[PDB]
């Protein structure tokens, strides 16, 4: 549900339930941002749909993990400026169990640290 | 001095005549109807960018500043004449484009190249209407 920050007092949770059913169509997804109001602003999202470029069976196992992270869902409003509440906008292409869907990265525009939200899941059957 | 336009293909019919000295206020015998400016810009700008696809050391990138105006000219034949219909036709304009000018040619001859020059200043700004600052490409594998 929740993961804490590394730099600020910001915490990220998803108001909609982290196990959810959908077909290959569109779906609504909703994220909590609660922080301290000393600089309550300037975060950005991006989903980063590219392959992390990376034993031979593990050598084709890490690639097939990454080639379904970066090909499964697509975020239909990336670079979303946040200002608390935001409804992030995805559609998924191919089906499976996308537990800890880990592409999406928010980032603080001052002192750029790659904050990750490795939470939530989506079955597509 | 006109004012701004968006990315549409509009037209201009300017009010004031220029000087255009001749014998008298008789007919000019060849009046332009479609002036068509910015139909030079789409054979400037594609020869700009298709020599920007190798690294730039060409003569077209050698201290040139004729892209600030892209000033065309209107040539004619044998007094003062009110301005024609422009059909400015802006669709492919760079973001550094901010001005235009029109060095009109006032012809009269028997067997001679006896002409003059008549120049107009034009300031125009741009409505930056919509932009696509990024693209990315995703393949697919599911049959829906």
């Amino acid at each position: 549900s929740l993961v804490n920050s590394k730099l600020s007092n910001v915490k990220f949770k998803f108001i909609n339930s982290n196990i959810k059913v959908i077909k290959g169509e569109k779906f609504t997804m909703r994220l909590q941002i609660i922080n301290s109001s000393s600089s309550p602003l300037d975060l950005v999202v991006y989903y980063n749909n590219t392959i992390n470029p990376i034993t031979l069976e593990n050598q084709y196992q890490l690639h097939n993990k990454y080639r379904k992270i970066a090909e499964g869902i697509i975020l239909l409003s990336n670079d979303y400026k946040i200002p608390y509440f935001a409804d992030l906008r995805f559609i998924g292409i191919m089906s499976g169990y996308y537990g800890t869907l880990s592409g999406l990265k928010v980032l603080d525009l001052n002192t750029n640290e790659l904050i990750e939200v490795g939470n939530g899941a989506s079955v597509l059957i | 001095k006109m004012t701004r336009n968006s990315w549409m293909m509009l037209d201009g019919t300017k009010t004031d005549f220029h000087i255009t000295v001749r014998n008298k206020s008789l007919s000019c015998a060849i009046n332009h109807i479609k002036i068509i400016p910015m139909n030079n810009i789409e054979q400037m700008l594609k020869p700009d960018y298709w020599k920007k696809m190798p690294p730039d050391d060409l003569y077209i990138m050698e201290k040139q500043l004729d892209w600030l105006s892209k000033s065309c000219v209107r040539i004619i034949k044998l007094i003062t004449f009110d301005l024609e219909l422009d059909n400015t036709a802006v669709p492919f304009n760079f973001t550094g484009f901010d001005l235009l000018i029109e060095y009109g040619m006032s012809a009269t001859d028997e067997s001679c190249i006896y002409l003059k020059k008549l120049s107009i200043p034009y300031e125009v700004t741009l409505r930056r209407t919509i932009e696509v600052p990024s693209m990315d490409i995703i393949p697919l594998n599911e049959l829906f």
